[PDB]
């Protein structure tokens, strides 16, 4: 895939300045919806910047994702969509139905009959995409393999006569359904997943995909899959999205060769900013904000930077990556701290967010409490 | 042999320690008043004695040892002739400080084939004792015939039939046995680099060190290293099979 003059068509529509709309719709193009899970699927294709001041303070660049949600919703399919479309990019599930395991070991490979290493899967997705489905339902050892993997990017083996360390730069992205079968926003985020707390410490975005019983979007879900059934019927076999293999060279070129820089990042506003986050989480007995958070928004404003190539990033990068990790952040919250928050920081979370998709959500919010106090 | 003469008169001379302060003169009395026909000798006082006769032990194991067991022969009969001839071979055994034999099995290189080794290390096989033949008597009913037929350390011809086709019974209690094991010792975990996995050595052991060390001990065993030969074939490839001819096994 090493062309030349796509340089060219890659700038082209680089410039377009509604670009980022334009990708963040362009992912997965068969689910419907979940646009923000888009976004951030799209942020953590393009990546960060891995940085390790000195050689002793090492930050990893990548932006890890964990989509938990109620079953029915696609999760999977965001995941292989991923799989299709980014290079280096392997496909392992929790369960052992996978072709590669997480952990490494070493072994007489069974068709070739000789003695070989097997990296890990994560190794495998050394500077790619692991996605990891069935995220709830791993070993210990495979629980201790991705705790190793996400905290120190490398693996360390001992098992037969192999002491050696060998890294495995991976991001991971990962899927998974809450304790029950059924997300209670009701409870945090932390104590309806089958995660301690240490493994999604280590997550820079999470996803609440939430099944609510909906009339409009079922109807409108029903129509699409139903589309999709008839057009792939044996006989017959608000941007435009790109097409995806433009959309890949797009991806390869962003990763290879931009390299956001954050010199003009407003440090007075991050930093109010993450003081009232800490003053108000812990007004409550909520789980609170801590560094790690400035870190994973750091790294989401260099991806977005990246996906327009602007090599500096710029206000709207930075104020775009608050958005996205204060979604997660409040969505990790429980029921009366997620409207608490919700209020609290409705600035921030409004960022790029017109006033009709506000209005909308508004107007649903309202016609569904009317259809509840109706039906009940 | 000039040079077997000269080793065997240097150990004899040794072992007449008179002069001395009778430490191996007082080790032979030893042996014999107990009913042994091994003897242990510490190489430091071959060291402090004679540093050239030393050296050469240690360096050309087999005939140093050689020579110095047909010396310790001819002192045990000088000393007493009745017993010397009790026992066809006096062996013997070596201690003391190996300067730079003493290594591990880890560390055990080609460099010391033919060398005298003072190895420690955990034993991990014994295997079980066998008789081996050394000299083997053969009686002829029809011809009233007894033949013996002496078999050299090589480490082949079994007689059946004799001269004109006279079938010969083999005559175990007149014939000679020795017992003879192998044993796998291995490097100490304790020692072992925490990495790779344990390396081992093999060690012959002949009479008087047959069940000296049982599995799982930590023992030190002293002897020959030298190279094993295959069977008799056209072809070899260059791989030989290396093993510990023990002269000494003794407990940690
Ligand atoms: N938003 C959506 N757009 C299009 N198709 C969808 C959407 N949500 C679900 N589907 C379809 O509904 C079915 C169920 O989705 P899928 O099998 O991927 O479940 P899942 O979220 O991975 O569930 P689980 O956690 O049980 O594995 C699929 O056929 C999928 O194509
Ligand atoms: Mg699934």
């Amino acid at each position: 895939e090493l062309t030349d003059e796509d340089v060219k068509m890659i700038t082209s529509l680089s410039k377009d300045q509604q670009i980022g709309e334009k990708i963040f719709a362009s992912i997965a193009p068969s689910i419907y919806g979940h646009e923000d899970i888009k976004r951030g699927l799209a942020l953590a294709l393009f990546g960060g910047e891995p940085k390790n001041p000195g050689g002793k303070h090492k930050v990893r660049g990548d932006i890890n994702v964990l989509l938990c949600g109620d079953p029915g919703t696609a999760k999977s399919q965001f995941l292989k969509y991923i799989e299709k479309v980014s290079s280096r990019a392997i496909f392992t599930t929790g369960q052992g139905a996978s072709a590669v395991g997480l952990t490494a070991y070493v072994q007489r490979h069974p068709v070739s009959r000789e003695w070989t290493l097997e990296a890990g899967a994560l190794v495998l997705a050394d500077r790619g995409v692991c996605l990891i489905d069935e995220f709830d339902k791993m070993n210990d050892q495979d629980r201790t393999s991705i705790h190793e993997a996400m905290e120190q990017q490398s693996i360390s083996i001992s098992k037969a006569g192999i002491v050696t360390s060998l890294q495995a730069r991976c991001t991971v992205i990962a899927a998974a359904n809450p304790i029950g079968g059924r997300y209670d926003p009701s409870l945090t985020f932390s104590e309806n997943v089958d995660l301690t707390e240490p493994i999604i410490s280590r997550f820079d975005i999470l996803c609440v995909v939430r099944d609510t019983v909906d009339p409009v979007q079922d109807e409108m879900l029903a129509r699409f899959v139903v589309g999709s059934h008839v057009r792939h019927h044996p006989s017959n076999k608000g941007v435009e999205p790109l097409p995806q293999e433009v959309l890949k060279k797009y991806i390869i070129y962003a990763k290879e060769r931009v390299h956001p820089k954050l010199n003009q990042m407003d440090q007075d506003k991050v930093a109010k900013m993450y003081s009232d986050l800490r003053k108000e989480s812990m007004a409550t007995g909520s789980i609170p904000i801590t560094v790690r958070h400035i870190e994973s928004m750091i790294r989401m404003a260099e991806a977005h930077a990246r996906i327009h190539l602007r090599d500096y990033v710029i206000e709207d990068d930075v104020n775009m990556a608050i958005r996205v990790m204060l979604e997660s952040f409040i969505d990790t919250q429980k029921f009366s701290v997620m409207r608490s928050m919700r209020k609290t920081f409705a600035r921030y979370l409004s960022f790029r967010r017109d006033n009709n998709e506000l209005l909308l959500f508004i107007l649903k919010q309202l016609v569904a409490e009317q259809v509840t106090y109706q039906r009940n | 042999d000039v040079e077997l003469r000269e080793a065997q008169r240097d150990y004899l001379d040794f072992l007449d320690d008179e002069e001395d302060q009778g430490i191996y003169q007082s080790k032979v009395r030893e042996l014999i008043s107990d009913n042994q026909y091994r003897l242990i000798v510490n190489v430091n006082d071959l060291r402090r004695k004679n540093e050239k006769r030393a050296n050469r032990l240690l360096n050309n194991a087999f005939e140093e040892l050689v020579a110095f067991q047909r010396a310790l022969k001819d002192f045990v009969a000088s000393i007493d002739a009745t017993y010397a001839k009790q026992y066809e071979e006096f062996y013997v055994g070596l201690e003391g400080s190996f300067g730079s034999k003493h290594v591990s099995p880890r560390t055990l290189t080609s460099c010391f084939l033919s060398c005298v080794v003072c190895v420690e290390g955990i034993v991990t096989k014994c295997s079980l004792v066998r008789p081996k033949v050394v000299r083997s008597v053969h009686y002829c009913p029809a011809t009233k015939k007894t033949i013996e037929r002496r078999y050299s350390d090589l480490t082949s011809v079994y007689p059946t039939k004799d001269e004109e086709n006279n079938p010969l019974e083999t005559e175990y209690g007149l014939s000679v046995y020795k017992d003879h094991q192998t044993i796998t010792i291995q490097e100490m975990p304790e020692k072992a680099p925490a990495g790779q996995l344990p390396r081992s050595v093999d060690v012959i052991l002949d009479d008087d060190l047959v069940d000296k060390a049982k599995p799982g001990d930590r023992v030190q065993v002293v002897g020959t290293y030298r190279c094993l030969p295959g069977k008799k074939g056209g072809y070899t490839s260059g791989t030989f099979r290396t093993v510990l001819i023990a002269c000494n096994v003794k407990q940690m």
